[PDB]
Order: C-alpha cells, then structure tokens, then sequence
C-alpha cells in the first residue's frame, strides 16, 4: 500500500548479520 | 593392501574415572573411516605418531631414532615367561628375527607378558614417556566397539623417528596405523567403561554431537563452528632495490663511540641481512623487546637507528627500556 | 572500532605480534589482547541483553 | 626501530613472488602480514602513497614496490556453517548451511 | 647432579600417613590435594583407575596405595547463617539459624 | 569509596606513586589502578541500567 510504501521509503573484523526469517 | 578400519581404535586418555557422563577430550586419537596399511610379509616403517598395532604370533618391536649404537635405542621381547625391556645405544640389523633359545638380533623392565583373539596394541610417545595399551579381544575389522586399557609407562626421553617390527620364527599378518591430534567425545558407562566413541570431524552430524555435548539429537537449526574460506598458496612482495645496508660499518669499527658521545648513523633504502650477525661474535645477553631475533627475515620497516656505545660488563642490563 | 586499540601492548596487529616477537613475550602479549577483548566483548554482549 | 605508517625502506631478505587473481590467498609486505585475495583495484594512488585503509583501521589497499601498481586487499567470503538436521530416530541424512 | 638433561627418576622418599575414616581433612593422596571426607565408597572401580570425578570437574572418590579398597570423597558441610532478630527498641534477644 | 582502594598497588593516590618510585614500575602500578577503577565504572554503569 501506499502508506507502507512512504514508511520503507522514510527508513533508512568478522561480524555478520543474519537476515530475520 | 589396504583395509579400512571401522571404529577400533579407542584408547582411555587417562586414569580418571567417570560414571555416566560425557568427557570431551584433546589428545591423539585414532581417526574412524581411516585405511591402515595390512601387510602381508612372509624393512623399515615410518613413525610419524602412532604404532597403533593388531595382529591375529609375532612377538617384538624395534624402537629408537637412526636404529644404531649412536643413540638410545629400544628393544622389546616378549616370551612365555615374562618381558624384557632393554634401552641402550645397542646395533642392530637391516632385518632382524628369532628363533626359542638363540638369540639372531645382534634398563630392563621384568614383569607380566602381554599374553581367536586380537591384540590390538597401542603405542605413543610424547613428554619423553612411552604408554602402551592393550587388551585382547576375541572376534576386514570386526564389526564391534571395545577399548584399550592402559598399562605401566617406561620413561625413556628421547624421541623416536623410525620403527620396526619382528617376526618369530616357530607367519601372520599385522595392521599399521598412526594417529593425529584431534578431539573425541567419549561416553562413558555407568560402572566407568568406555563403550561408545563419536568424533568431531567427520559428517556434520558428528560434529553438531560434538559441539552440544550429547548423543541424541532433535530436529531444529544448529551453529557449530565456521567455514571461514581457506588460502591455497602464499603471495610474497618486497622492493626490488639491493643496496646491501652498512650493517659493517656500524659492527666493523675501530673505534666506536664514548657513552656520552654516542654518535648518529642513519641507514635507509636498501635491504637487511640479519644472518652475517651471529658470525662476528657470541653475544652476551641479546634479550629483546618488540621483536624477535629469530623472525627478522619476515619484516620490513623505515629508518633503523644504531647506536654505538661501551660500558663496563654489570651495566649491560641497564641498558634496557626504563632501568636505573 | 576496537579493533585498532593497543590495550597496553606493543602492536595493536596481531599478526604483526605472532610474527615480530618470541611466544615467550607474546604469551603475555597475546594475554593482554584477549584479556582487553574479552572484556570489550563482555560490554557489547551485556549492551545487547539490555 | 619504528612502526609508523611510512614508507618501508629496509627489509628482510625474502624472495618475491607472481600475482594470482580471483582466487583468495595469504600475504604479506613491507612489513604488513594478512589474508587476502589480490586483484586490480578501481582505487587510484598519489605518487606518495604506500597503504591504503578503511573503516575498520585495517589495510584495503596496498602497493607492490616490485612495480609501480596499485593492488586491492579484500578478504573472501567466510561465514560459519549450520547443520540442518532431522531427529536421531527419524533418520540420518543432513544438511549443510553456509552462511 | 646433572639436571634438566633428561626426564628426572632419583627422586627423594616421600614418607607417607596412615589411614583415616569419616573425617575430612586435606587429604594428600599420590600428589593430589583436596579437601574432603573419607568414607566408605559403595561404588566398584577398576585396576587401571586412580580416582574419579563428575560432571562438575570435582574430585568425587579416591583410591588409596597401601589398601586395594577405595574412599569416597565429599567435602566439608557449608552453610550461610542468618540472625532472626526483632527490632532493637523490643527485646535485646536473637536466634541464630544455619541455611 | 572506590577511590580509597589500593587494588593490589603500593597506595590509592595517583600523586603519591609517581613522586617516590621508578616510572617503570609506577607503570604497572598505574595500569593495575585504572583497570580495577575500570571495573569498578563498568559494575556501576550495568547497577545503573538494571
């Protein structure tokens, strides 16, 4: 939807960052 | 020939007894899956670690380092009577065996012979000792689990390289297996045996059983360890500049400096040779800080210094990062 | 960012300390960088439980 | 001695040795030993500089004295691996997860 | 003496104690120290086992040189204690209890 | 209170260290002080957020 669009769009060694499910 | 041993193999890494539960260890096992070398003679074997031995007759093993009177060497006979463990710096032949009364070789420790059935026999060396373990089982391997328990330890203190085996004439047919350093999970039993070994590098599953500490496992996700990408080969580049740096100019002189007049040199773009300082004279302490003289062929650096001084003998060690 | 502090010791790389200097001082070398880390470690660990 | 980001003008005696592309190794240089594959950067170099550096204050960028060039560092891929399992009385096929 | 040669053997004679039932001391026993009861064990070792432990890498049982019997080990009771105690302005009186 | 700690050093007081011994071992001694200081803020800081 639109509005949820806008809200993603408004978002912004040896470590890793696991990717939710 | 080779023939792969199925689970044999399993040795108590120490004398500690445990009821029920679960020991990890580190020490030198015998890997599961792994082909042994069956021979079947009717000369010399490399000895890198391990003399993990089973035969289904043969009586002796020639252990040592150049198998000479040079150095200590190892001799080991085993009768109906007892066993004599005799080190000495003792020669031997290209090809040694016996007879029972004639002896065509050429301390000692008297006790118990190690005396169908199978005895498997393990052999290591480490910390200047010598271990053996052995128990006979009754019976390609055959398809079972068992241990080996230990028995007395002859401290000895050398190292062994090369080793050899003898045949009894009255043959028979031998397995040769060597170890190397890794990790079991061992189970022990209720009354203190050893009955079920599980490794922790092997098929996955091995592993995941290694890392949670348990036999049984349940379906879900498990992290273990990493699969950090390995090198294969490696890159070395330095400057192709070869100037020959005045490391004699700075060690080579008359005359040095006073202490109080200790002068400046600056040495830059070229290449060190740290090999040609160990032939002018034996140092006294030669301690150091920040590096070591043993890994200085490695480095590459800017603007040494070089100092250039004489002191009397006792203040040596006042020379050094904060010393009054 | 941690990565890069001395924690009192000579080099701050690792690999510069296994290959300048002698285990018996970079017994206590390497001591001091796990004992720093570890500790460095043991902040960040506790921040995330929070 | 010193160990200040400069350029290296005394060195130990080793020999030097072919680049490989594409394929992650080892390395070392003027003094700087690390894990990494070696390849053509997009990066370009003042005719001053040595080493480059990123973030992490670690070495990304170095330049082989052999031949006035400039060469990348990067590590290659690493991750821990999972084991996907089912239960112990179900069967015994896993699988491997690389991360 | 020539010494750091070789594994070491001449070693000085060690005198040693005598029994010691249901009372726990600092027990010495072969080198290793602790502290501990002495009781009669109920478990069944075997000939190659000096002594045992548990889960909690303690030292449960230890066998002895001069008897073939073995002794449980189990280390001296601990316990926290507290003062019941009314507010001071009331009674001057306490109770002690052991946790 | 925690500064009247001695944390296995010769005294609690910065000054007084560095005005009677040796920079080298008043090194030591400082580095032992500011860390167990160190662990004192940290303990205070998790108190805090708890």
């Amino acid at each position: 939807s639109p509005i949820e669009d806008l809200l993603f769009n408004k978002v912004t060694n040896g470590l890793t960052v696991l990717p939710p499910l | 020939s080779y023939t792969n041993s199925f689970t044999r193999g399993v040795y108590y890494p120490d004398k500690v007894f445990r009821s029920s539960v679960l020991h990890s260890t580190q020490d030198l096992f015998l890997p599961f899956f792994s082909n042994v070398t069956w021979f079947h003679a009717i000369p010399v074997l490399p000895f890198n670690d391990g003399v993990y031995f089973a035969s289904t007759i043969i009586r002796g093993w020639i252990f040592g380092t150049t198998l000479d009177s040079k150095t200590q060497s190892l001799l080991i006979v085993n009768n109906a009577t007892n066993v004599v463990i005799k080190v000495c710096e003792f020669q031997f032949c290209n090809d040694p065996f016996l007879d029972e009364s004639e002896f065509r070789v050429y301390f000692e420790y008297v006790s118990q012979p190690f005396l169908k059935n199978l005895r498997e026999f393990v052999f290591k060396n480490i910390d200047g000792y010598f271990k053996i373990y052995s128990k006979h089982t009754p019976i390609d391997l055959p398809q079972g689990f068992s241990a080996l328990e230990p028995l007395v330890d002859l401290p000895i203190g050398i190292n062994i390289t090369r080793f050899q085996t003898l045949l009894a004439l009255h043959a028979a047919a031998y397995y040769v297996g060597y170890l190397q350093p890794r990790t079991f999970l061992l189970k022990y039993n209720e009354n203190g045996t050893i009955t079920d070994a599980v490794d922790c590098a092997l098929d996955p599953l091995s592993e995941t059983k290694c890392t949670l500490k348990s036999f049984t496992v349940e379906k879900g996700i498990y992290q273990t360890s990493n699969f950090r990408v390995q090198p294969t080969e490696s890159i070395v580049r330095f400057p192709n500049i070869t100037n020959l740096c005045p490391f004699d100019e700075v060690f080579n002189a008359t005359r040095f400096a006073s202490v109080y007049a200790w002068n400046r040199k600056r040495i830059s773009n070229c290449v060190a040779d740290y090999s040609v300082l160990y032939n002018f004279a034996p140092f006294f302490a030669f301690k150091c800080y920040g590096v070591s003289p043993t890994k200085l062929n490695d480095l590459c650096f800017t603007n040494v210094y070089a100092d250039s001084f004489v002191i009397r003998g006792n203040e040596v060690s006042q020379i050094a990062p904060g010393q009054t | 960012k941690q990565l890069s502090s001395k924690f009192g010791a000579i080099s701050s790389v690792l690999n510069d300390i296994l290959s300048r200097l002698d285990p018996p001082e970079a017994e206590v070398q390497i001591d001091r960088l796990i004992t720093g880390r570890l500790q460095s470690l043991q902040t960040y660990v506790t921040q995330q439980l929070i | 001695f010193e160990l200040l980001h400069a350029p290296a003008t005394v060195c130990g005696p080793k020999k030097s040795t072919n680049l490989v592309k594409n394929k992650c190794v080892n390395f070392n240089f003027n003094g700087l030993t690390g894990t990494g594959v070696l390849t053509e950067s997009n990066k370009k170099f003042l005719p001053f500089q040595q080493f480059g550096r990123d973030i992490a204050d670690t070495t990304d960028a170095v330049r082989d004295p052999q031949t006035l060039e400039i060469l990348d560092i990067t590590p290659c891929s690493f991750g821990g691996v999972s084991v996907i399992t089912p239960g112990t009385n179900t069967s015994n096929q896993v699988a491997v997860l690389y991360q």
